[PDB]
RNA sequence: GCAGUCAAGCGUUCAUAGCGACAUUGCUUUUUGAUUCUUCGAUGUCGGCUCUUCCUAUCAUACCGAAGCAGAAUUCGGUAA
RNA sequence: AGAACUGGCGAUGCGGGAUGAACCGAACGUAGAGUUAAGGUGCCGGAAUACACGCUCAUCAGACACCACAAAAGGUGUUAGUUCAUCUAGACAGCCGGACGGUGGCCAUGGAAGUCGGAAUCCGCUAAGGAGUGUGUAACAACUCACCGGCCGAAUGAACUA
């Protein structure tokens, strides 16, 4: 829960002599460092196969780095969240450069529009929309057009002392 | 007058090929051209020739500079140089107030006590001549 | 039922595009429900008019062009207030129909289409004289 | 008395409203909400009444 | 959300020149000039040509845009203001008292007085604002007619007459005398 | 004690002008209880008289919005101590 | 008011919670140097008017466990989301064209031709055009709208969640 890093955790069930080599799942975590990661390896597979990390094991963990670090995509997110008195799925889009810059934005804004903590939300699923126009959200779809260009009026700089000597101006 | 007129403040655009100086951090001092844009908050940026790794940019910690050249968005970091190049953009940053004023300032802080004293001799110097002038016309 | 008579539209389109050789594309900017009904009756011998939506036009003959393909130069007409008037019969007489009768204060030819050509029916209406005069001038070119 | 256009004039003013039935403000007649704080911005409206 | 530019635009018809500087608008035509300060709101304006200036917010969440296209209907009529003019016109009603309606002035002042209304014998005093200029129909029974080339003048001139009779203590939809603003419009291109 | 939400009903007709059942959320601390923390080597009961000040859930008075406001009279409501 | 287990207060200062028996931190010989806890770092006051993404404007904003209260119910305030439906076979909106023939459809009557009104609600030609949404006439005319089209080009409508 911070800087994400993503992680392949790769685990299965302790073999018995009735089932050597039993079947191995993966999932892909978002979290800091991997004992978090394997945390949450755990707790996602119990809600999905009788397991306990007691009765399994974790195979392999790896970090999975961004292919493409510097092309900008945009990302369709879905995430699962409880709210104080429900829980609901909600499909957002978010503009960046990786999926662990995405998904850090995510929490983020979870937090800040519907004040959902970290434990409250399931990440689904995080995908590059490949076609333009397949972005179906308009404050994505707004930095998609062609020649665009935009001013930041209103400029403040900081000041390094206290007092000046002079008005200050924000020209940009 | 019988025109209208008004006049529009004429800001310093986020643009492909904008070129832009970056305030803070480890490439604090050197150029970078936005290559594409990320949000109202963050580009892409790109200084190869500065050697400025291309990297996503909070566009707080640039500031823009009224120079830009032709860029195709999304260009790699060789066609950058090329671009760049072509353009001729250190050339024109050079050759501005904004970053002689930088190497003033540089040269100035880099200026031994001798090198002051002798600054100060040169100034009384000058002073001397340029109150006889004002003082004559 | 809404995607249904779209359907039944392409259908009867169609139908038109095969069963008659040429085709009249007719400019009817004003023109009254009334005038229309009467070069209905007008042409009810041979001519059939069909008017319809322009992008239900162009997309259904866009996918006519597995068979039926010289109608991809029927595309850029079908703009403005635009309808066909498919015929057998015989050039000229027709567009005179359509031309001339019910107008009031009219409706125009902007382009003929015939075994996959493309007239703008300033040349069928032809004096018969320079037809005369270029078979004329060139046995006096030979003489 | 009083023709009967500006009877109707006149009542564009005084009738052809609607009422806040939380907080009585005169409004607009084809309006879906109070336009006061007062009583939250209600939608509860009604026609302000005609007479006889 | 944030919309990264959105903008209006504002017609300059021929004669008229409009000039803007730190949102101070100055626009002139042939009936006259008004001016009006915009400072209270962040918009950009550019003029693409005489016939055409636009008005743009950058970066703008809802409200801010709501303010777009209210500044270009201000500035869109003080151009209407200055070419066609401004026009409101009034009718006096009253069931029993006629209502007795004149221009009187108190240093060189103006004002529109109003005398009998509901039969009282208060008079009614309502100042003619700069720049409006008040009438009475030839040939329309009980008239009464502001104009000018600002309709912010006018309209509030004809608002402030109405709202001075008023009605108090009565059922008001029995007792409906009043002035009340009967049709508005132009002073040039027909009525 | 005082104020709401829902709206079946009242209100010739019409839920909500004025009201409002079944239910239901609250507020107050001039009612009365419940408690027993302080005071039993002491804190002088009830009422009145006199006098000052404060609250507002406003009876009058100022200006308003509603009405089953024609007028007069009233009634509901706002800003108001 | 009364029990269960544990930890406390009582018997106990210290640092934090402004204050405070019982909370948080941490228990105590006399001192030096370093580091922290809980808690803080605009100024009172030791410590970034630090960095980052949002959200919020309150003519009664809000601001940190124990803790010094607030609910049902409402909001076309603003944010993000959901579901259903419409839409590149071109919607929504805006402007613009067409809005026709049987036909003044039958009653009825001073007159009533789509528009006082009773009762019906069919067809034709259509891309479309009601035996008619209103405006209007004495009654027709004229205007209008439903309906279809031209242009534009990617969104639109409704109900909801927090
Ligand atoms: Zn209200």
């Amino acid at each position: 829960m911070a800087h994400f890093k993503e992680y392949q955790v790769i685990g299965r069930r302790l073999p018995t002599e009735s089932v050597p080599e039993p079947k191995l799942f993966r999932m892909r975590i978002f979290a800091s460092n991997e004992v978090i990661a394997k945390s949450r390896y755990w707790y996602f597979l119990q809600k999905l196969h009788k397991v306990k990390k007691a009765s399994g094991e974790i195979v392999s963990i790896n970090q999975i780095n961004e292919a493409h670090p510097t092309k900008v995509k945009n990302f369709g997110v879905w995430v699962r969240y409880d709210s104080r008195s429900g829980t609901h799925n909600m499909y957002k889009e978010i503009r960046d450069v990786s999926r662990v810059a995405a998904v850090e934005t995510l929490y983020q804004d979870m937090a800040a529009r519907h004040r959902a903590r970290f434990r409250s939300i399931h990440i689904l699923k995080v995908a590059e929309i490949e076609k333009t126009a397949d972005v179906k959200r308009q404050y994505v779809k707004q930095f998609l057009t062609k020649d665009l260009k935009f001013p930041l009026p209103h400029r403040v700089q900081k000041s390094t002392k206290t007092f000046s000597y002079k008005r200050p101006s924000t020209f940009y | 007058s019988t025109d209208s007129i008004v006049k529009a403040s004429n800001w310093r655009l986020v643009e492909v090929g904008r070129v832009v100086l970056i305030k803070k951090g480890q490439s604090a001092g050197k150029l970078a051209a936005i290559v594409e844009i990320i949000d109202q908050k963050k580009v892409l940026i790109d200084g190869p020739k500065a050697g400025v790794p291309r990297q996503a940019i909070n566009l707080g910690q640039v500031v823009l500079t009224p120079l830009t050249f032709a860029l195709p968005r999304g260009a790699r970091t060789a066609t950058v140089s090329k671009k760049w190049a072509a353009a001729a953009v250190c050339e024109k940053w050079a050759a501005s107030s904004w970053a002689k004023k930088i190497a003033q300032r540089e040269r100035r802080a880099a200026l031994t006590d001798f090198e002051r004293f002798q600054v100060m001799v040169l100034r009384k110097q000058k002073r001397y001549t340029v109150k006889k002038a004002l003082a004559k016309a | 039922g809404i995607r249904e008579k779209k359907a039944e539209y392409f259908a009867k389109l169609r139908e038109y595009l095969e069963e008659y050789k040429s085709l009249f594309v007719v400019g009817v900017d004003n023109v009254s429900s009334q005038q229309m009904h009467e070069v209905r009756k007008e042409l009810r011998g041979r001519a059939v008019v069909l008017m319809g939506k322009n992008t239900m036009v162009r997309r259904a003959i866009r996918g006519f062009l597995s068979d039926l393909p010289d109608f991809e130069k029927l595309l850029p007409f079908v703009k403005g207030n635009v309808g066909f008037v498919f015929t057998n019969e015989p050039l000229t007489e027709i567009k005179n129909v359509i031309v001339s009768n019910r107008v009031a204060a009219g409706l125009t030819v902007v382009q003929v289409y015939d075994n996959g050509q493309v007239f703008p029916s300033s040349i069928l209406d032809i004096t018969d004289e320079e037809l005369v005069s270029h078979f004329v001038s060139a046995v006096s070119t030979i003489a | 008395i009083i023709e009967p256009s500006l009877k109707a004039l006149a009542s564009k003013y005084n009738c052809d409203k609607s009422v806040c039935r939380k907080c009585y403000a005169r409004l607009p007649p084809r309006a879906t909400n109070c336009r006061k704080r007062k009583c939250g911005h209600t939608n509860q409206l009604r026609p302000k009444k005609k007479l006889k | 959300m944030k919309y990264i530019q959105t903008e209006q635009q504002i017609e300059v018809p021929e004669g008229v020149t409009v000039s803007i500087k730190s949102r101070i608008v100055k626009v002139v035509g042939p009936r006259g000039t008004l001016t009006k300060n915009l400072k209270h709101i962040d918009v950009t304006f550019t003029k693409v040509n005489n016939q055409l200036i636009k008005v743009a917010v950058h970066n703008g969440g809802r409200k801010h845009v709501a303010a777009l296209r209210t500044v270009k209907s201000l500035v869109d009529n003080m151009i209407t203001g200055v070419t066609k003019g401004y026009k409101y016109k009034m009718r006096y009603v009253y069931a029993h008292f006629p209502i007795n309606v004149n221009i009187v002035e108190k240093d060189g002042a103006k004002f529109i007085e109003v005398r009998n209304f509901l039969g009282d014998k208060k008079i009614r005093n309502v100042p003619v604002r700069d720049g409006v200029t008040i009438e009475f129909s030839t040939n329309v029974k009980d008239e009464i007619v502001l104009s000018g080339n600002s309709v912010e003048d006018v309209s509030q001139n004809a608002a402030d007459l109405q709202q001075i009779c008023r009605v108090r203590n009565k059922d008001i939809r029995k007792f409906l005398d009043g002035i009340y603003v009967s049709h508005k419009g132009f002073i040039t291109e027909d009525l």
